[PDB]
């Protein structure tokens, strides 16, 4: 079916965990394991803490994002 | 630093300076000498820069030994304490901030002072935000061992701080 549904909510990059996964604390408030999107990993698009990213986040599960654009 | 001994001396005559202090005036050289050698001892040019030149019946080596000790002490007194270095990094984790912290404050007890900057890399432009927060931190955390001798310092892809022993 390929539902859309997902949110494209920005938020500030709190810590690196492994993988390329972050919790990164949203525009609007909880922080959650965000781990980094495909695209951005087959761009080489590193993350540090202390950047603004936008973050896709699920319906089923908003605990963990998708950490989608570049910054 | 060094003097000319007995033989060395040319000049013709010299006032004679003895083992503790004993004034015998201005003698022949050749007088000097001819002393010394009774005493078995050497008469050494104290002061060149004196009238008809002062010098002195001595062990010349045993003073020359006094000497070096006396120079080995004030070097041994200059105190080997200085700055030891402690790069952090930006996302540092909680384990190793602490042992960094417990090398720091064996380094104060030493009686280092510590030169405690933060490594940056990438980005480079939050840096203040978060590596200055980590200083901020660990400046809190050594508040009994350590005053900060100096405040953030930004310089290359870095920002260094300095610490010092809170007492002396």
């Amino acid at each position: 079916a390929k539902e859309k549904d997902t949110i494209r909510t920005e938020g500030v990059v709190t810590e690196a965990l492994p993988n390329a996964t972050f919790r990164v604390k949203l525009d609007s408030g909880p922080e959650i394991l965000a781990y980094i999107s495909g695209k951005m990993r087959m761009h080489y698009i590193r993350i540090l803490p202390g950047d603004r990213v936008v973050v896709e986040i699920t319906p089923y599960d908003p605990t963990r994002g998708r950490i989608v654009y570049r910054k | 630093k060094e003097y000319l001994t007995n033989e060395r001396i040319r000049a013709k005559q010299v006032r004679v300076v003895g083992p503790d202090g004993k004034q015998l005036g201005i003698m022949d050289t050749r007088e000097a000498l001819r002393l010394a050698q009774e005493m078995d001892l050497d008469l050494v040019l104290v002061g060149p820069n004196a009238d008809p030149p002062v010098a002195r019946i001595m062990d010349y080596s045993k003073w020359r030994y006094e000497q070096q000790m006396a120079e080995k002490e004030a070097r041994k007194k200059a105190k080997r304490t200085e700055v030891k270095s402690i790069k952090f990094r930006v996302k540092i984790d909680e384990h190793d901030y602490q042992t960094k912290l417990g090398h720091i404050k064996r380094f104060l007890q030493e009686g280092h002072k510590v030169k405690v900057t933060i490594m940056f890399r990438g980005r480079e432009v939050a840096h203040p935000e978060l590596g200055e927060r980590i200083l901020n931190r660990v400046t809190e955390d050594l508040k009994d061992l350590a005053v900060v001798e100096m405040k953030p310092e930004m310089l290359g892809r870095d920002m260094n701080m300095l610490l010092a022993p809170v007492k002396v």
